[PDB]
């Protein structure tokens, strides 16, 4: 009817290459979000997937009409004919909009030129997780976006009061982590092209201790007590205790190769590989101790007699101590 | 691609600040020692074309390899040597040790 | 295979030791291989409980053998008694546990 006339009059003499107020003042853009789901945070690639509903609203004095209808509600058929800010996410490895069934976009042009432009995005954002204290580690890693070609003098972003609003936080694929909060931030960065207004949203993730607690910690402590079981077998049966020791070492190295295969190749010492190293040391020390025991039986029997019973008490106490220290320290650290 | 060296000329802007952000790059396994900016020309069957080159010199970290695959070898060889202290009468223990170390 | 180590005589310590260690490490590798198929989840599944109970059983068998070996040459009566009792105590307990697990998890 008459809405066609309005839409035709808005695009008569319209240049979608010039931002609103091209030579007057910067264009103020208010950005809001709606985090559907924060996908799996895989530490191997130092990345994490997020799915949002990015909404941008600005003022365009050229899309200003005067009729009885207050707001024009449109699909993605008129997005490519008006000016649209070139917001890009500065820390996204790969991100893409949705196109099924129709491009997921929305355009609402109010009466006074205020434009709202909303789209659906799935961003594989990047954040270098400092994999210390693993798996007792907490991260807070961001999602940054800014204009691409327009510096601070032309496009200025600004958060709304109630900008970022998470969803249910229950049907998310955050398996090993747990959402605890978020916070928005605005700064200005320097680039070879100019000064840009960079907005950021920091999501706080806290690694829950469950998968690793049952995959490596329990197996390794039970392997340690299996190695302690050798301290009660009689000292004359050599091939039995040597088999205990060597098979324990084999399982220990396999389990370490697995725990380390969990997280990526890092040249520093985490808190989990430290644990498996201490357990390895325990097993190796029980083996070398029984070695010197059997060797000293030929030299001095009373030494070995006082040594089996010395180790039976010395090993579990040292292991309790180690555990206590480690755990308490990391929980306080 | 299309334009030979008498149609286009490539050069770095600044010649040493043309490439930035290298010192901030952290790699989980390597370490950027330095980087070089080279300007030259290539000659193909169709003409002589301009060319720039940005070359990185990565050096691989060694901590992971020591802790992961050098130490187990040394401990297995020492576990093989311990068999020298065992008396020659126990044939099921020294064999056990040696065979297991070989397998490992 | 772990429970067979009870019917062996008390003089063959090498054998029972191999039984115990190998079974404990087969249970370890089975737990690891069973946990890899699922997502990296932070609670315990039913299969996790079954594997935990079987792991506990192999660590109760090994412990019984260790106790028998500790009481051998000092109180061989007690050792033999406990061995003979565990030859009936382990299979019935495992059967009861399987009837409980399967009944309470298949009714749902
Ligand atoms: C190197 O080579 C590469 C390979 O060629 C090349 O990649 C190609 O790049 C071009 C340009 O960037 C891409 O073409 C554009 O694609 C945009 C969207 O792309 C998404 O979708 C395509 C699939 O496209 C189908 O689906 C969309 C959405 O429904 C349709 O709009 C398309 O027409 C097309 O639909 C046909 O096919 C469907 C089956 O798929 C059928 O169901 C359907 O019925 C149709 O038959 C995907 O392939 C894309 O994935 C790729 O790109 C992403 C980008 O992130 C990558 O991540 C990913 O990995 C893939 O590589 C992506 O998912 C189109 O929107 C766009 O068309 C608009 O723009 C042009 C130019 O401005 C207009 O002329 C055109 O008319 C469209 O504008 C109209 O529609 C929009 C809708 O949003 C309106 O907003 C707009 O106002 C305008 O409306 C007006 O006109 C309408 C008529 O057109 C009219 O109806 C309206 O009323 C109004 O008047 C364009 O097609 C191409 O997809 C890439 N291909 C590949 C394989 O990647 C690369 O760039 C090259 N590199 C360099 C450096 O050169
Ligand atoms: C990595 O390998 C590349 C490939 O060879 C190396 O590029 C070479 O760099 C040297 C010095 O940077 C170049 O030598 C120069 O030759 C010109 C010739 O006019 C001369 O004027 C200079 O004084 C210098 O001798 C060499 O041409 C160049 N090779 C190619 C094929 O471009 C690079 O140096 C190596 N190192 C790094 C860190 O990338
Ligand atoms: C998101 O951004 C908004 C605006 O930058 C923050 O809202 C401000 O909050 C402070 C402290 O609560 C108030 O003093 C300001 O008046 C607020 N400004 C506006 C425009 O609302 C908000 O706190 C941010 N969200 C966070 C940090 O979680």
């Amino acid at each position: 009817g008459d809405v066609t006339v309005i839409l035709n009059n808005l695009l008569e003499g319209y240049d979608n290459k010039l931002r609103p107020d091209i030579g007057v003042k910067p264009t103020l853009i208010h950005t809001d979000m709606y985090v559907n789901s924060i996908g799996p945070v895989n530490a191997i690639n130092m990345e994490y997937t997020i799915d949002i509903f990015f909404a941008q609203t600005w003022y365009d004095r050229r899309l200003k009409f005067n009729s009885t209808i207050k707001v024009l509600r449109l699909n993605s058929n008129m997005v490519g004919k008006i000016w649209i800010p070139d917001t890009f996410f500065r820390n996204s490895k790969k991100a893409d909009a949705h196109w099924i069934t129709t491009p997921n976009r929305m355009l609402r042009i109010w009466n006074d030129g205020r434009v709202l432009y909303t789209l659906r995005l799935t961003i594989d954002a990047e954040c270098q997780l400092q994999l210390h204290n693993f798996p007792m580690d907490e991260h807070s890693c961001p999602l940054e976006f800014s204009s691409y070609g327009y510096p601070r003098e032309e496009i200025v972003y600004q958060w709304k009061r109630s900008s970022v609003e998470v969803g249910d936080t229950r049907s998310w694929r955050l398996y090993q982590f747990s959402f605890v909060g978020l916070r928005n931030t605005t700064e200005v960065v320097k680039t070879t092209s100019g000064d840009y207004v960079v907005m950021s949203v920091y999501f706080d993730l806290s690694r829950r201790m469950g998968y690793f607690t049952i995959q490596t910690y329990i197996p390794c402590t039970l392997i340690v007590v299996l190695s302690w079981v050798s301290f009660w077998i009689n000292k004359d049966a050599v091939p039995a205790r040597t088999s205990l020791g060597i098979t324990t070492v084999l399982t220990m190295t396999t389990l370490s190769t697995i725990a380390r295969k969990s997280l990526p190749k890092v040249s520093y010492v985490t808190a989990m590989d430290l644990f498996v190293s201490v357990c390895f040391i325990f097993v190796f020390s029980a083996l070398v101790e029984y070695g010197t025991l059997h060797y000293f039986v030929s030299s001095q029997p009373a030494r070995a007699a006082k040594m089996d019973s010395y180790a039976r008490i010395f090993f579990p106490t040292a292991f309790c101590l180690f555990n206590l220290v480690y755990w308490v320290s990391y929980l306080y650290l | 691609y299309g334009y030979t060296t008498d149609d286009i000329e490539f050069y770095w802007r600044g010649d040493d600040n043309a490439v930035t952000g290298v010192t901030k790059i952290e790699l989980p396994q390597f370490s950027i020692v330095d980087y070089k900016l080279i300007t030259k020309k290539v000659v193909f069957s169709t003409g002589s074309y301009p060319r720039l080159s940005l070359s990185f010199k990565l050096k691989r970290n060694i901590g992971y390899f020591i802790l992961q695959t050098y130490m187990p070898s040394i401990l297995i060889t020492i576990l093989s040597w311990v068999s020298f202290w065992i008396n020659y009468d126990a044939s099921a223990a020294r064999v056990a040790l040696g065979i297991t170390t070989v397998l490992t | 295979l772990s429970q067979v180590s009870f019917w062996l005589n008390r003089e063959s310590v090498p054998a029972r030791t191999v039984f115990g260690v190998t079974t404990v490490l087969t249970m370890t590798t089975l737990s690891i291989s069973a946990r890899n198929s699922l997502p990296k989840v932070a609670y315990a599944t039913a299969m996790d409980w079954f594997i935990a109970v079987c792991y506990a059983f192999v660590f109760s068998a090994l412990i019984e053998f260790a106790t028998v070996n500790y009481f051998t040459k000092s109180q061989p009566a007690r050792a033999a008694k406990i061995d003979r009792l565990s030859r009936i105590a382990f299979p019935l307990l495992f059967g009861i546990f399987n009837l409980v697990y399967w009944a309470t998890y298949l009714n749902r």
